[PDB]
């Protein structure tokens, strides 16, 4: 999951 | 919540995104592959401006990325909007790719830049505008309960800084209204935006990143 | 004009006595039952509409662009408002009343209910209502000015009258002008639902209007 | 168009 990742960064 | 008015202000515009470039050549599905690659670039600025929008920070993963999901498409598009201001019969989607009148959406947002030009939307004005989509876009599809009274402050916000400009309340209640009443065309744009960012792919033509397939796949179609 | 030459009790006085009757109901089933519910209620929206001030005013051709588009809007929010007192189901007509174990469509008719629900616990009055109602008429496709913001004063007299104090009076009207944008969704939603039905003649133009 | 019917009377 793109967006859930990025968003953990 | 604990932020005056002004401090929500200021940390909006600290907040906020660059504009990125295009890699149009001003020299030679072309300009589509121009919108989409621009979008997924600015996706990334997005996400870490979302997290230095007050109350985000405070939901759960889970509930930011489907409200991320929810708005992305709006949030570009007010954008664009704003940029488009003074350049009347022009959006700009990026300082090198300036365009005139998938034509319908592109008069949708030339006409609601228009507004925003007729009103005299101010930078301010436009921050505040942007984290109600991000919050509100989502919300309805104890941690929304947490989302309305952002709300309520940001809304609060809006009405400080038309009170500020010597607007009498009567002024500021209209005005108020007026821009809400706009958020609910830029839904519009985005749900027919959606739509032909489907069909696109079922095109394959058009070049979509894996993160806007993602973003398409969640909004089902 | 006259819209603009209104009071505030005056606009709600004429919102008020405009207000359409609320109408009975008669996969397959369920949905010939909302097509059939819808239609009739169109033509009872359709002079309900021109009871709207400042409706008339409009040319026969800017007020068929304003009904094409927001219509199945102006049902749903007609449709959450009959569902307020009834949680977790819809109430197309008081002898139809369905909850999602019925549409099973099935995320509208949450998104449906969570907005019926808002409206509940927001208490949300008749008179705030039809301002709201004939907001979504004039606005949705008016992409008019000085005739919404008078509804806006309206709600704010609305409001007011009620005994909020000024700040509360600017977030509630903050709130409800937000739920226009989900209803926005929902109608959009919707109005791809009837079309993969279609893969009556007024319906079926009404549909081909917004595709 | 129907629509254009029924706003007439
Ligand atoms: C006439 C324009 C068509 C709609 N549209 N607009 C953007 C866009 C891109 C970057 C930005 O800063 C703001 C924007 O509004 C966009 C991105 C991907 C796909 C679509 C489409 F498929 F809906 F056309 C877009
Ligand atoms: C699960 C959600 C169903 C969506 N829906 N709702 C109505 C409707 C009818 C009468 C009324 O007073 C208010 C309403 O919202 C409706 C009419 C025709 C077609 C559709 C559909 F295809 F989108 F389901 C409708």
């Amino acid at each position: 999951k793109i967006l859930h990742r990025l968003l953990q960064d | 919540l604990s932020l005056t008015a002004d401090q929500m202000v200021s940390a909006l515009l600290d907040a906020e995104p660059p504009i990125l470039y295009s890699e149009y050549d001003p020299t030679r599905a072309s300009m589509m592959g121009l919108l989409t690659n621009l979008a997924d670039r600015e996706l990334v600025h997005m996400i870490n401006w979302a997290k230095r929008v007050p109350g985000f920070v405070d939901l759960t993963l889970h509930d930011q990325v489907h409200l991320l999901e929810c708005a992305w498409l709006e949030i570009l598009m007010i954008g664009l909007v704003w940029r488009s201001m003074e350049h009347p019969g022009k959006l700009l989607f990026a300082p090198n790719l300036l365009l005139d009148r998938m034509v319908e959406i592109f008069d949708m947002l030339l006409a609601t830049s228009s507004r925003f030009r007729m009103m005299n939307l101010q930078g301010e004005e436009f921050v505040c505008l942007k984290s109600i989509i991000l919050l509100n876009s989502g919300v309805y599809t104890e941690e929304k309960d947490h989302i309305h009274r952002v709300l309520d402050k940001i809304t609060d916000t809006l009405i400080h800084l038309m009170a500020k400009a010597g607007l009498t309340l009567q002024q500021q209640h209209q005005r108020l209204a007026q821009l809400l009443l706009i958020l609910s065309h830029i839904r519009h744009m985005s749900n027919k935006g959606m739509e032909h960012l489907y069909s696109m792919k079922c095109k394959n033509v058009v070049p979509l990143s894996d993160l806007l397939l993602e973003m398409l796949d969640a909004h089902r179609l």
